[PDB]
């Protein structure tokens, strides 16, 4: 039986929403991916081993003859020598450094690992950093809070079979992040006609008017949400709610207040 | 039996506890093969409460939702209820129904994934599934579960063939170094049950995609829903005929799996591990209730929740007390926070981080220690189950009695790790039984009048509390508004109640207490620690925030 490329997946300062997003994949489903396509060799959310047996599984994967790719979920807390975020008695930054060193490639799943994310938001008590900044290496960023599995699995499969996809100036694959949310929004004609809902209870809101006046950040947000949807059924603006700008770096501080354009 | 147990005396540390959300280190002292002392040590701090200070109250739900992506939605709901209370707005009926249905959808997704993908590998030896005869397993499946094509000899052989090819490749992936490799005294299942459970584990990976698609019809997306606003919800399309028809159809498929696979597997596992009805119990239970018919105020939520609220102390089912939101406080004595922070009600909550060192017995967790008039409280499915059963809630009375009869155990056997695991299934079955009624209620209502958000005004100064009973238990968000901005915002989260450290009296939390008396068959492979810890469904990002 043919070798499957080794993937090591680390969890740092994260909410696990990115792991949850990844398993919402349907092309392929997650079982097919890990039985047939990759060898998922360390993943704290689902792996059978715990404790020293889990740490040994990690060790064995990092020492693997065939090498491995690294997926990082979460930012890195760096205050007090990295001690506010630890696994197996080791600072997260230290373990991520060790794993990244020999990685064939590094994919940052989510805005946290890509850019620092929610824990980096002002006043950043944990001195949290995105991976590229903590490690000083270029990363393949799949941001969003969480990203679409389409984008993450799409990037993983691209990296294994075709090489590094074309990246924008913020490390995001142009395949998925090349276009503004707003440019593909079904409410675009309302926006063009200056037909804005003034409140969520208004007749304008009931009629599906543009949400710009209620703070929609779609005009400054790069992502494919209106085009591919989430869970094959929906997306925030379709559900009547403004875009938060959640694929943009530092959105928690650049895109707030969420319900205003101020 | 008897329950296997070594002569081991000495310390055991398990870090990382895998198959949970977040970063937990468990330390125990073992004597003659039983745990005699325990410490629950949460290993990551993010500080969402610090981050929120000074921000727009309308923004809180979007930051707090990212406390956790496993229990996605629940924090957005608790924050929205919280700010709704602070601005004194009563949401429209349709927003109550839509917010509650999204919670229901979250219960089904969360509990299915926990049982199969997080908990089952503690009880199921996947590699022993390879030893099973598929025809024998198919016969057995007929004797423990509803008839279904997925349990046929052909279907179970296909699973076994997939698993065989995978194990024979030498790349064991997520099963690398599993506690069950080579066999394990604490693993009791015949190979046929292992094969049946593994088949369902794989089916559940597909079924949870459907459960999340259901939730997203109303939620906008999953993970991290985007349909709640101050005053109600934004999702007018969620009240219309076709989206609700698809919501129902998907929810019926998920519930078919709950009834055909989850409850039968749970009961089969429970039957084999009946000794676990004597391990891992605690004494005090708290719920804020969920699925209320009146969510106009927190008082009305507590009173009208169809999964009722209550407080049970020292296992006395004869005396369910009302919840006193004024009596909740949090301690930091054994936590990595500055001194002087003990006994704070959440309206006056303080979050001042101060790390010491790994395994400091004086300060050993990033979780605070919530206490209720001086007592630790267990929250979650087991809490809700005992409270509802004590109160004669008819769905709970029936489903609990079914389980007690199938296992031939008294209700006292539920005060245990087996009971904690069983309660999670019990309530999933009951949520399923209510979905069609709840969906019809909202469909008919939304057909007549689609009001979904009420008008409201931001006060200069106010406070509010939002309550929810999330999949893991009693969740509360507390805000002080000043100058129309967040002055204080404190989260007290179900895993904070269950998995926090000792309180100011030195009293163990529920998980620390539950670990006392755990037998360890093999100290090198301490699965029994995992069984009890996982039965609480830990979420350390929720616990610490
Ligand atoms: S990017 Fe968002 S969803 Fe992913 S880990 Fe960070 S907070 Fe959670
Ligand atoms: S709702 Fe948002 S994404 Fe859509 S047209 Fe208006 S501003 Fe653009
Ligand atoms: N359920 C859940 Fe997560 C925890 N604890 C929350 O709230
Ligand atoms: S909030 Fe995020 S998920 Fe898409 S619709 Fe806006 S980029
Ligand atoms: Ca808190
Ligand atoms: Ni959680």
């Amino acid at each position: 039986a043919k070798h499957r490329p080794s993937v090591v997946w680390l969890h740092n300062a994260e909410c696990t929403g990115c792991t949850e997003a990844a398993i919402r994949t349907i092309k392929p489903y997650i079982d097919a991916l890990i039985l047939d396509t990759i060898s998922l060799d360390y993943q704290e959310t689902i792996m059978a081993a715990a404790g020293e047996a889990a740490e040994a599984a990690l060790h064995q994967a990092l020492e693997g003859k065939d090498g491995y790719y690294l997926v990082v979920e979460g930012g890195l807390p760096t205050i007090d020598g990295g001690q506010w975020g630890m696994v197996a008695g080791h600072p997260m930054i230290e373990t991520t450094k060790k794993a990244a060193a020999k990685a064939k490639g590094i994919i940052c799943i989510g805005t946290c690992s890509a850019y620092g994310g929610v824990q980096k938001a002002k006043p950043n008590p944990s001195q949290a950093k995105g991976v590229s900044e903590a490690l000083g290496v270029k990363t393949i960023n799949i941001p969003g809070c969480p990203p679409n599995p389409i984008n993450f699995v799409g990037a993983v499969v691209h990296v294994l079979t075709k090489g590094i996809p074309d990246l924008d100036e913020n490390g995001r694959p142009k395949l998925f992040y090349g276009e503004l949310v707003h440019d593909n929004c079904p409410r675009l004609p309302h926006f063009e006609a200056s037909e804005f809902a003034p409140s969520f209870d208004s007749e304008e809101a009931k009629k599906g008017f543009c949400l710009y006046e209620l703070g929609c950040k779609g005009p400054v947000t790069y992502n494919n949400c209106p085009k591919v949807l989430f869970n094959q059924v929906n997306w925030p603006v379709q559900a009547g709610h403004p875009c938060l700008g959640c694929s943009e770096p530092d959105f928690w501080d650049t895109m707030t207040p969420f319900y205003e354009q101020g | 039996k008897p329950t296997p147990q070594s002569t081991f005396t000495g310390p055991i540390v398990v870090d990382p506890i895998t198959r949970i959300e977040g970063h937990l280190r468990i330390m125990v002292e073992v004597e003659n093969g039983k745990v005699k002392d325990a410490w629950s040590s949460s290993q990551l701090f993010r500080g969402l409460e610090i981050i929120l200070k000074g921000r727009d109250p309308r923004d809180a739900q979007h930051f707090t939702q990212r406390a956790c992506g496993v229990c996605t939605y629940v924090h957005a709901l608790a924050s929205s209820r919280c700010v709704d209370d602070a601005v004194k707005v009563s949401i429209p009926a349709n927003a109550r129904m839509m917010r509650n249905l999204v919670m229901a959808s979250q219960y089904l997704h969360d509990h299915l994934v926990h049982f199969y993908h997080l908990h089952a590998l503690d009880w199921v030896d996947v590699t022993a599934a390879l030893k099973a005869d598929p025809n024998k397993a198919a016969k057995l499946a007929a004797s423990i579960a509803p008839a279904r094509p997925g349990n046929s000899a052909k279907a179970l052989k296909a699973v076994q063939d997939k698993l065989k090819a995978f194990v024979e490749s030498g790349q064991l992936g997520i099963f690398t170094n599993a506690y069950f490799l080579g066999g394990h005294k604490a693993y009791y299942l015949p190979p046929e049950v292992d094969l049946i459970a593994t088949a369902h584990y794989l089916e559940a990976l597909h079924m949870q995609v459907k459960a999340a698609s259901a939730m997203a019809i109303l939620g906008g997306k999953n993970p991290h829903t985007q349909f709640t606003v101050v005053g109600g919800c934004s999702n007018y399309q969620g009240l219309t005929k076709d989206p609700l028809a698809n919501y129902l159809a998907l929810s019926k498929e998920v519930c078919q799996f709950v009834n055909e696979c989850y409850i039968p597997d749970l009961l089969a596992v429970a039957g084999f591990y009946k000794d676990w009805g004597g391990i891992g119990g605690t004494s005090n239970y708290l719920a804020f209730g969920e699925f209320a018919t009146d969510d106009s105020s927190p008082e009305k939520h507590l009173a009208t929740s169809q999964f009722p609220s209550g407080v049970i102390t020292g296992r006395d089912l004869g005396k369910v007390d009302n919840v006193d939101l004024g009596a909740i406080y949090e301690d930091v004595k054994y936590s990595w926070y500055a001194p002087g922070g003990d006994g704070k009600h959440p309206y006056d909550g303080v979050t001042d981080p101060k790390y010491t060192k790994l395994d400091d017995k004086d300060h050993y967790s990033w979780m605070k220690a919530p206490r209720y008039k001086g007592k630790a409280m267990e929250v979650g499915p087991l809490a809700r189950t005992f409270i509802a059963y004590a109160k004669g809630q008819p769905d709970f009375k029936k489903v609990v009695d079914m389980v007690l009869g199938k296992l031939s155990v008294p209700a006292t056997a539920l005060h245990s790790t087996l009971g904690r695991t069983a309660a999670r299934g019990i309530e999933t079955a009951i949520v399923c039984a209510n979905m069609e009624k709840w969906i019809k209620e909202m469909a008919d209502s939304g057909a007549k009048d689609n009001t979904l958000c009420a008008k409201w005004e931001m006060p200069e100064e106010s406070k509010g509390v939002g309550l929810a009973d999330a999949p893991r238990g009693a969740l509360s968000h507390w805000i002080r508004i000043k100058g129309k901005k967040i002055d204080n915002f404190q989260l007290v989260v179900p895993c904070t109640w269950n998995l926090g450290p000792r309180g100011a009296q030195g009293d163990k939390s529920p998980v620390e207490e539950a670990l006392i008396g755990t037998p360890i068959a093999d100290p090198k492979r301490p699965v029994e620690i995992l069984r009890t810890v996982h039965a609480f469904d830990p979420c350390i990002a929720c616990g610490v925030h």
